[PDB]
RNA sequence: CACGGGUGACGGGGAAUCAGGGUUCGAUUCCGGAGAGGGAGCCUGAGAAACGGCUACCACAUCCAAGGAAGGCAGCAGGCGCGCAAAUUACCCACUCCCGACCCGGGGAGGUAGUGACGAAAAAUAACAAUACAGGACUCUUUCGAGGCCCUGUAAUUGGAAUGAGUCCACUUUAAAUCCUUUAACGAGGAUCCAUUGGAGGGCAAGUCUGGUGCCAGCAGCCGCGGUAAUUCCAGCUCCAA
């Protein structure tokens, strides 16, 4: 504190409370901006219309090809370049089905060797990717 | 080898019976039934077992005792003037009717919707 | 509005660093001492020890000849010394902050059935538990948790209905005496 | 492209599994991880090698 | 800091994280408020602007002979839609009480069961003995080796001893059942009655092992790894965390 009067505490709590929103986190939480730009909505899941596949090309240093899936939401219409996470996994995910979109743990941010994504996909047509991937269970066909 | 002791003895004039809870030690066998408790007890008071009713038992781990609950009455009219009627069909000197509670409400909705004497024409 | 308690609590508390090696090492050597099963098991110890400790400072921050502060440290060294890990020549509220986890683990009944000797080994004891073979005061005690009191530490003893004592024997003395019968004649 | 896919998956040499014992799990799983490592062993000179070390 | 606006705000007792201070949540079983699709108005009645009461308008929707009639599950179950997201169209007034002309009747309030890995507590998946071995406090021996009063561990080596999980008669439980506890008879040596979830460069405990791939596939929350000897990919073995 810098006034330290005995009673200025609408003084301290009001510049406390226009101090708050210089702050990076508390501005992007109590804002409705951040909350409209997420195409979640608050939200830790989502399900989407599969309806093409995207060969997205890596950043620098490491040059690769990632695998990518143009999401159309059902819950607000938006477009996300979801992104297959692990091995061989594009194959199982066709045109027109219904997938599970996650984050990816930096809370709404592109992260490492991607350009431009944030999300990724847990499931397949109620089948999850990981079981696709170890092998367990099968496509419904 | 089964040993009947009673706890917590009480007299109810105003319900015209005797109370206590029945502990049993029963060791090298399982819980005994309720018909051996109440012979148990008609020789232990002397009197007879119609008026003996017992229930409710909870046996203890380790397999050794068990806790229940019992009433001694003076005579069956007293025994039915207060005792309920699930317990006295438990033994079956009562026997409730077998009208099922869903299909007594059907009927009793059916016969809310026809006003007159012909109330007890729509059931059946 | 259903009649019903909704109370709980967590007995144990996990550590803030998970691969701490020292920690894991005293953890470790814990459980190989006293026969545990798991590092929950030694967490919740912790966690007792930590509601004990965390009172006992709430305690001595009070003033001296305080009424609650008598009485709740009265109460508390008559807990310690009835679990039996307090000496009690010993009871002052003051001691209660140089207190042990292995001194906590030194009350257990395994531990217990281990010193008086009845079982060879702290698992073989734990598997008497687990099989009802014991029982303390005319009671089966099927639990390793068990905190025995030092009222009722002289009364542990092997249990009725058990073929270590007296009572008949198990499913392979009596399958092993049906097959030598059978083939006997 | 996206006809690289699942390539590496694809043409590794497809190894069977090798059968095995079954572990022993619980209190009996941690305590034969006490005994190898603090009653087997004993203290000597240079550097301690590793649970998983090999050469 | 009025007024106005927003609330992804019913308020409180309280919940989580917590040194001391704070921060976030509270629709949710307790108290008070509001409402029965949206407003508005009224009869009865001590108490209602009541909706498992009516009267009109709007939205939705049923039958009709085309004159007309009837509706309000943000109650209990359940169906559609919406979704990342949430249970049985069960049994009973026996426990708790409520109402009635009342000891007797009624209560989808409530109680008990079916789903349930939201979560909390306890907690199986082995232990012992004998052989071979690998070693430690003694005695002896310059070392090599030896005796066991004392040990500790390992090895699909062998051996009986003890139990559930399950099966299942019988009590007990209960309004009637179910589950727990008890209890006969079965039930375990690869005790196949087989425990998984993630990782092994550092943070962060744990292989510079082997084969393939060769900035490709991919791994990687951060730094980074892969460009034909990859401690970081894909598989096997081993190990590590719970
Ligand atoms: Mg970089
Ligand atoms: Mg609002
Ligand atoms: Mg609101
Ligand atoms: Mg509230
Ligand atoms: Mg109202
Ligand atoms: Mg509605
Ligand atoms: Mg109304
Ligand atoms: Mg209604
Ligand atoms: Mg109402
Ligand atoms: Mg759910
Ligand atoms: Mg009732
Ligand atoms: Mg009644
Ligand atoms: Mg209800
Ligand atoms: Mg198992
Ligand atoms: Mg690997
Ligand atoms: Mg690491
Ligand atoms: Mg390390
Ligand atoms: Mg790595």
């Amino acid at each position: 504190g810098k006034c330290r009067g005995l009673r200025t505490a609408r003084k301290l709590r009001s510049h406390r409370r226009d101090q708050k929103w210089h702050d990076k986190q508390y501005k992007k939480a109590h804002l409705g901006t951040a909350l409209k730009a997420n195409p979640f909505g608050g939200a830790s899941h989502a399900k989407g219309i599969v309806l093409e596949k995207v060969g997205v090309e890596a950043k620098q240093p490491n040059s690769a090809i990632r695998k990518c899936v143009r999401v159309q939401l059902i819950k607000n219409g938006k477009k996300i370049t979801a992104f297959v996470p692990n091995d061989g996994c594009l194959n199982f995910i066709e045109e027109n089905d219904e997938v599970l979109v996650a984050g990816f743990g930096r809370k709404g941010h592109a992260v490492g060797d991607i350009p431009g994504v944030r999300f990724k996909v847990v499931k397949v047509a109620n089948v999850s990717l990981l079981a696709l991937y170890k092998g367990k269970k099968e496509r419904p066909r | 080898t089964v040993t009947i002791r009673t706890r917590k003895f009480m007299t109810n004039r105003l319900l015209q019976r005797k109370q206590m809870v029945i502990d049993v030690l029963h060791p090298g066998k399982a819980t005994v039934p309720k018909t051996e408790i109440r012979e148990k007890l008609a020789k232990m008071y002397k009197t007879t077992p119609d008026v003996i009713f017992v229930f409710g038992f909870r046996t203890h781990f380790g397999g050794g005792k068990t806790t229940g609950f019992g009433m001694i009455y003076d005579s069956l009219d007293y025994a039915k003037k207060n005792e309920p009627k699930h317990r006295l069909a438990r033994h079956g000197l009562y026997e409730k009717k077998k009208t099922s509670r869903k299909q007594r409400k059907e009927r009793k909705n059916r016969m809310k919707k026809v006003r007159g004497t012909a109330k007890a024409n729509v059931g059946a | 509005p259903v009649a019903r308690s909704w109370v709980c609590r967590k007995t144990y508390v996990t550590p803030r660093r998970p691969f701490e090696k020292s920690r894991l090492d005293q953890e470790l050597k814990l459980i190989g001492e006293y026969g545990l099963r798991n590092k929950r098991e030694v967490w919740r110890v912790k966690f007792t020890l930590a509601k004990i400790r965390k009172a006992a400072r709430e305690l001595l921050t009070l003033d001296e000849k305080d009424p609650r502060r008598l009485f709740e440290g009265n109460a508390l060294l008559r807990r310690l010394v009835r679990i039996g890990v307090l000496d009690e020549g010993k009871m002052k509220l003051d001691y209660i902050l140089g207190l042990k986890i292995e001194d906590f683990l030194e009350r257990r009944l395994q531990t217990q059935v281990f010193k008086l000797g009845l079982a060879k080994s702290i698992h073989h004891a734990r598997v008497l538990i687990r099989q009802r073979h014991i029982r303390v005061r005319k009671q089966v005690v099927n639990i390793p948790s068990f905190i025995v009191r030092l009222d009722s530490q002289k009364h542990i003893d092997f249990s009725l209905r058990s073929p270590y004592g007296g009572g008949r024997p198990g499913r392979v003395k009596r399958k092993n005496a049906k097959k030598g019968q059978g083939g006997a004649g | 492209s996206l006809a690289r896919v699942g390539k590496v998956r694809g043409q590794t040499l497809k190894v069977a599994k090798q059968e095995k014992k079954k572990k022993r799990t619980g209190r009996a799983k941690r305590r034969m991880q006490y005994n190898r490592r603090f009653v087997n062993v004993v203290p000597t000179f240079g550097k301690k090698k590793g649970p998983n070390a090999n050469s």
